[PDB]
């Protein structure tokens, strides 16, 4: 059902919705969505649970 | 010292108008226009006025009357002075 | 006569929108530059936010350039740089302006929740904002072509439409657009058309909105406001000293945030003028216009767009809206508080030597406080040459000044106040007594009123200055003048702890003591017998006494007799004044009895005797308690010998039920209940063991072998007298303490077996800790809830004041004893006491009027009613009062610290709110939140429903989520049918008749229903009875009066049904309405008089409506109130308390009631 | 569509305009020369413009 409410289809689309979620109103870019999403929880720089 | 004001409140009903009247009379004493109607115990004008209320010799009626008289008492003096202002014509 | 032009003592106030020309009228110059000060010579750069020319001279009576320095040249405008030399204070006054390049929306009227520009134009907000940002084009005065007047177009669309129609069509964009829209708008024509459209089409949806909007429009027209003024052509600049640049230590400067904002605005403005003169491309000048809009918005009210930040500092900058609003919720500096001269404070101590009319005031404190009086009194007697020398003297603290201070102190009262001020007794006036020390001494009997412990609480002193303040403090706020709680006629001066242990120890009797059985002439030789050590304080003895009864006519009868009493009672009798019978002192004298002594004394002898009586009671209580040698040891707390056995047996029960759970005879939960019950029973048994043993165990011999009486043990005497301690706490000391409960509220089945006299071990203490922390938390929270509640209360009441004398209506509520379910949860006598009778009442036989129509029922009248069997009295109330915009004193009641009828002009709403509020700390659906729910008139979660109309009912249709109920009135039409969800179990009988307001289901019911289907008396009775249930369950005494005035404020507004003057469905004042239909019943239309329907508004809701807007701007959301008032051009006449408090003149109540009245009649007259 | 925050309604509004080719700059500049020289010549054809000087 979670999928039944999912507006997206493919990776790039989801990344678009996420990038437009975090930084709304400004035009989304591929490199932008990728960079943001990779930099949120996956970067050694911006993320640590230690 | 007046420990309770209840008797003065008996003499004039309102108890707010008591504060007002007593204040008026109190100023009649404090600014030196007049003198007490009852022996001063070293009681300040504040309490003297209230004692004057308790004795029933001071209230709104009496004060208004007295003032109304004094108006004409000044009119009596200034009569000849102000009637001399006929230069107005 | 020439009325006037220049300064008078003003009345009312007016608020409205501001014309550009008006803004110019205020402006004494246009600030053209962002510059502030020159940066070396700190002089103001001319025409800048800080300016000498526009605003004023930097220093007093001195030109900026320095040419004219003399106090002579004044009205002179300097030739070099024009500055009229005048006090620097005028730089705190004179306004300024800025002429903006492009028009600008005033953010208050754009972003106020009901957007003013938006609903005036019937244009949606998002559209308007889309227009202001140059994100689209909007039509103005479309003429007849293709297009609506308010229609919005895009770039390409505007181009196409323009190509089609060159003229006879118009479209703009940006601020100029909206301004052009507002200017073009003709309100009157819209009025006509909307009246017509209202008339033609029948739909609820259509004519609701139609009528709302037409009313809005015509109100705006009547205001005098022209819509254009919502768009700012000119922007006023605030006076420099109200946003100062003033220097600090280290040579650093500090300035208000309004300077950054104003600076930004001026900058972008000038840059826009520049960009216009440079013929810039559209994309640029548009950006600049937008930025200017943002800057202006940020200046006026910041945070409705971007929340701009101040230079180099992250924290957002405070705007003018934030200047007005303040902080700490809604506080306008007359609200949160204001610092005050001639004041002080310090730690407080006892001072039992004091009479109740005085207080110890520290020497130094008195000197500093009365310093100006001292200066004047010093040179009046001629001890000091001049005021300077006087200062030198009091600073030197020369010997002679102390006497002068004793002079200025004598008849001059001082105001004493404590930290949590709730009821009016939180501040009391005292006669100062000079004391060596830094501590304030406060009379013990007053400690109850302040709720002041001695554990380091502080009190603040305020010196009444003006004569009127001295006399107010002495005749009103004076301690001796309030002996009785305004909430209920019972004395607040009741002896507290040590004193009552004294009087209790005094009159009490042991079985055998020195002087047992002998006889004495009178109290004198009784006391003489005691002090000589011959006779014991407590011994059964016959002594002759002379008592009095005033029961003759105004006259004291004398009677003498041999009374069977004790030595102590005989001694104490010496104090009791005059007409009181010896019966009052011949008892054991507990706290309650020792209080009723005072009460009776007051209701018999009058004020003064009661005062001095209480004084003597305090003195003797302290002295004899001191003599008594009462103490507390570890052996004073006696544990039951049978305790361990009870523990053991009750511990056997748990292993019984445990064995049953092991064998499975009983379920786990049932087991749980069983064990919990056996342990609870155990605690009850131990408590009722230690209570018997502690209470009666004194076993003592008189001439025989044995006799037993009530114990003389210290802790018992303390708990019994009412001095301190209670059965619960004593139970915690000797007997085991309770059963605790986890934060969940699941009560632990292994209670604390040990007590405080014994030790508690680790676990027991840990478990007790939660109870402690939750206790402190809950109490400290209920303080806040109390405060909030009182606040809502005075907000809803306030301006209600006794105004007229007697409205003279027979109307009132039926007063019966509360009679709940058992016997008499509260008598009739308390409920009807001090209350005026609505009409004459009867004996069982008649044409005999005991109480004659309207008469204050005092103690004698109530006792006369009590002699006869009368169960019922109809009583006038504040809720039923015919008087509009206030209560008549004849309706209210007598209640006050004085037994006489309520004075004309006392503000009752406030004291009612306070009276309800103060005990609120002592309240535990039920509870204080229940009280709040009641006063908020909140529809409960699972409410019942009452029969809409009387007559036989039955069930209809089916199961759609509602199974419909059909009611059938006898004579009248049936059609009333209500949809009752059938999934709720019903009550009402399908075959039986049900009266209107019967139970068609179960559960609590919303008081809206009680008001509509039962009616006003029924609803006020429901509220008062339920809230009084809550309070009285906690042992709180509150007279029905205060609750009834709050109730009156709740129902103040009502909705009309019929017509002939004003609109149909409007909620409005029943004062206004009733005074209008009473006026309409004759003259006017012969009778056109409308029918209304009484409405119930919650206290927080009813507080919303206030005539005065200044008042509303205090406790409500300020930003909205100011706008909403400004559009209507609302004119605030003051007339209330809060408003006059804000504006800083005399309160239209109390002493000021003579002023405001005399002025009120002068108004609207010749 | 519009997040407000005027930085955006600018950034997007200017971002529509297309970047000039290296030749377009010279086309436009030539147009500039054309216009100006037209007003200069129009000034030279006025007698009072001479006499005044
Ligand atoms: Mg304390
Ligand atoms: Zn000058
Ligand atoms: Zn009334």
């Amino acid at each position: 059902e979670t999928l039944r409410v999912d507006p997206t289809n493919d990776r790039l689309s989801a990344l678009v919705e996420i990038y437009r979620m975090m930084r709304p109103g400004e035009p989304p870019t591929r490199e932008a969505a990728e960079s943001l999403f990779e930099n949120l929880f996956f970067s050694e720089d911006r993320y640590d649970l230690s | 010292a007046r420990v309770t004001v209840q008797d003065a409140v008996e003499k004039i009903g309102n108890r707010f108008d008591l504060v007002l009247v007593a204040a008026r009379r109190a100023r009649q004493m404090q600014v030196g226009g007049k003198d007490p109607l009852v022996p001063e115990e070293n009681d300040k004008t504040t309490v003297i006025a209230l004692r004057e209320i308790e004795e029933g010799l001071i209230n709104n009626q009496i004060l208004d009357v007295r003032e109304r008289q004094e108006q004409q008492e000044q009119e009596a003096a200034e009569l000849q002075a102000v009637t001399a202002i006929a230069e107005g014509r | 006569l020439k009325a006037q032009t220049k300064t008078e003592e003003f009345d009312a106030i007016k608020i409205a929108l501001a014309s550009p020309d008006m803004i110019r009228s205020w402006s004494f110059g246009e600030v053209k530059k962002p510059e502030t000060i020159n940066y070396r010579t700190f002089k103001p750069e001319r025409d800048g936010l800080f300016c000498a020319r526009i605003f004023g001279p930097v220093k007093d009576y001195e030109c900026l350039c320095g040419k004219y320095k003399r106090l002579k040249h004044r009205g002179v405008i300097c030739e070099k740089c024009g500055v009229e030399v005048t006090q620097t204070k005028v730089r705190r006054e004179r306004m300024g302006h800025i002429e903006l390049a492009s028009p600008t929306a005033h953010i208050w009227f754009l972003k106020s929740l009901p957007s003013r520009i938006g609903l005036l134009l019937d244009m949606p907000l998002r559209d308007i904002e889309r227009v202001l940002y140059f994100e689209s084009y909007v039509v103005i005065e479309g003429g007849m072509t293709n297009l609506e007047r308010q229609q919005i177009l895009t770039e390409e669309q505007y181009l196409d439409a323009l190509e089609e129609f060159g003229d006879e069509f118009d479209a703009k964009m940006g601020a100029e657009a909206i301004q052009a829209l507002l200017k073009s708008m003709d309100l009157e024509q819209e009025c006509e058309q909307l009246r017509e459209e209202l008339n033609e089409t029948n739909s609820e949806t259509k004519r609701k909105k139609l009528t709302k909007r037409i009313k809005l429009l015509e109100a705006f027209v009547q205001s005098g406001n022209k819509p254009e003024w919502m768009i700012l052509t000119v922007l006023p600049v605030l006076p420099p000293d109200l946003r100062p640049l003033v220097p600090l230590d280290g040579g650093r400067f500090a300035t208000s945030d309004l300077n950054d904002l104003y600076r930004r605005v001026i900058n972008r403005n000038n840059r826009l003028k520049r960009l216009l003169d440079l013929a810039a491309p559209d994309i640029i000048v548009r950006n600049e216009k937008r930025m200017l809009q943002e800057a202006v918005d940020a200046l006026l009210d910041n945070g409705r767009r971007g929340r701009a930040i101040t230079g180099s500092n992250k924290r957002p900058l405070k705007s003018l809206a934030d200047m007005i609003k303040g902080k700490q919720g809604r506080f306008r500096q007359n609200l949160l508080g204001k610092r005050v001269d001639y004041s002080g404070r310090s730690v407080i101590t006892v001072g039992p030597y004091l009479r109740l009319h005085q207080c110890g005031l520290p020497k130094k404190m008195a000197l500093e406080l009365f310093k100006p009086f001292i200066y004047g009194k010093l040179e009046l007697r001629g001890l000091a040459t001049t005021i300077k020398a006087a200062k030198k003297m009091v600073e030197r603290e020369e010997a002679v000044v102390w006497d002068i201070l004793d002079e200025v102190i004598r008849e001059h009262p001082v105001l004493l106040n404590r930290a949590p001020t709730l009821h009016r007794l939180g501040i009391q006036a005292f006669e100062p007594v000079l004391i060596e020390g830094k501590a304030i001494q406060l009379h013990p009997l007053v400690c109850a009123a302040y709720n002041a412990d001695f554990d380091g609480d502080q009190m603040a002193v305020h010196v009444p200055l003006t004569l009127e303040a001295q006399l107010e403090a002495r005749a009103l706020m004076m301690s001796t003048n309030n002996i009785l709680s305004p909430a209920n006629g019972e004395p607040i001066i009741v002896p507290s702890q040590d004193v009552v242990l004294g009087l209790y120890y005094m009159t009490r009797d042991c079985v055998n003591a020195k002087g047992e059985g002998m006889v004495l002439t009178g109290p004198k030789e009784a006391e003489r017998l005691y002090r000589s050590g011959l006779a014991s304080l407590h011994a059964r003895v016959k002594v002759r006494i002379t008592e009095y009864e005033k029961d003759a006519n105004g006259e004291l009868v004398a009677k003498t007799s041999l009374k069977d009493t004790t030595v102590g009672r005989a001694i104490l009798w010496m104090i009791v004044p005059k007409g009181l019978p010896y019966s009052i002192v011949n008892q054991a004298l507990g706290k309650k009895a020792i209080s009723k002594m005072l009460n009776t004394c007051y209701r018999i002898l009058g004020l003064k005797p009661t005062v001095i009586f209480a004084d003597q009671i305090m003195y003797t209580g302290f002295a004899y308690a001191a003599r008594s040698g009462a103490s507390v040891g570890i052996d004073d707390m006696v544990i039951p010998e049978k305790k361990h056995e009870i523990i053991s047996e009750a511990e056997a029960e748990v292993a019984e039920i445990q064995e049953q759970f092991q064998s499975g005879l009983v379920t786990a939960g049932e087991r749980y209940n069983k064990v919990i019950d056996i342990w609870a029973a155990a605690n009850d048994r131990v408590s009722k063991a230690m209570m018997d043993n502690l209470q009666t165990e004194t076993v003592i011999n008189r001439d025989g072998q044995e006799e037993k009486q009530v114990s003389f043990n210290s802790i018992y005497m303390m708990a019994d007298s009412g001095a301190r301690g209670s059965a619960a706490q004593i139970r915690q000391l000797a007997g085991m303490r309770g059963l605790m409960a986890k934060p969940d509220g699941s009560i632990i089945e292994t209670p604390i077996t040990a007590n405080f006299r014994e030790g508690l071990n680790v676990l027991q203490y840990f478990i007790s800790t939660h109870g402690a922390r939750k206790g402190l938390a809950d109490t400290a929270l209920k303080t806040a809830n109390s405060g909030y509640l009182t606040r809502r209360l005075v907000d809803v009441a306030q301006d209600l004041v006794v105004t007229e004398d007697d409205c003279g209506t027979h109307e009132g509520i039926m007063m019966t004893p509360v009679i709940e379910g058992g016997d008499v949860k509260e008598p009739l006598r308390d409920r009807v006491l001090g209350r005026v009778t609505a009409e004459d009442v009867l004996k069982p036989g008649t044409a005999d009027i005991l109480v004659p129509r309207n008469t204050l029922l005092h103690e004698q009248w109530c006792d006369l009613l009590e002699e006869n069997s009368v169960d019922a009295v109809k009583v006038r109330s504040v809720v039923s009062c015919d008087t509009d915009f206030g209560v008549c004193a004849h309706c209210y009641g007598r209640d006050l610290a004085r037994g006489h009828i309520i004075n004309k002009g006392e503000a009752i709403g406030v004291i009612a709110a306070q009276s309800i509020g103060e005990p609120g700390t002592q309240l535990t659906t039920g509870g204080l939140p229940r009280v709040a729910d009641l006063f908020e008139a909140r529809r409960p979660k699972e409410p019942a429903i009452l029969a809409e109309i009387s007559g036989i009912v039955s069930f209809g249709k089916e199961t759609k989520g509602k199974r419909r109920l059909v009611i059938t009135p006898v004579d009248g039409s049936d059609p009333y049918e209500e949809m009752i969800p059938k999934w709720r179990q019903l009550n009402v009988f399908e075959g039986e008749r049900v009266e209107r307001g019967d139970v068609i289901s179960d559960g609590p019911e919303a008081p809206h229903d009680i008001l509509r289907l039962r009616g006003v008396h029924a609803v006020t009775r429901y509220i008062v009875n339920e809230v009084q249930d809550v309070y009285r369950l906690q042992g709180v005494k509150i007279n029905d009066k205060h609750i009834e005035v709050i109730v009156r404020q709740m129902l103040r507004k009502a909705t009309i049904v019929n017509a002939g003057s004003s609109d149909f469905l409007e909620g409005e004042q029943v004062e206004y309405s009733r005074v209008k239909i009473a006026n309409r019943e004759l003259e006017a239309n012969g009778k056109v008089g409308a029918t209304y329907s009484r409405d119930l508004l919650g206290i927080t809701k009813a507080s919303l409506a206030t005539e005065s807007f200044i008042s509303a701007a205090s406790f409500q959301e300020t930003t909205r109130v100011l706008t909403e008032a400004a559009v209507a051009g609302k004119r605030d006449e003051l007339r209330g308390l809060k408003e006059n408090v804000i504006v800083g003149r005399l309160i239209p109540a109390g002493t000021g009631y003579a002023y405001h009245q005399d002025r009120m009649r002068r108004r609207a007259a010749g | 569509g519009r997040t407000t925050d005027p930085v955006r309604m600018y950034m997007r509004e200017m971002g529509t305009v297309e970047l000039l080719t290296r030749e377009g700059e010279i086309d436009i500049a030539k147009r500039i020369e054309d216009g100006i020289n037209q007003v200069q010549c129009s000034v030279a054809e006025y007698p009072e413009a001479i006499t005044y000087l």
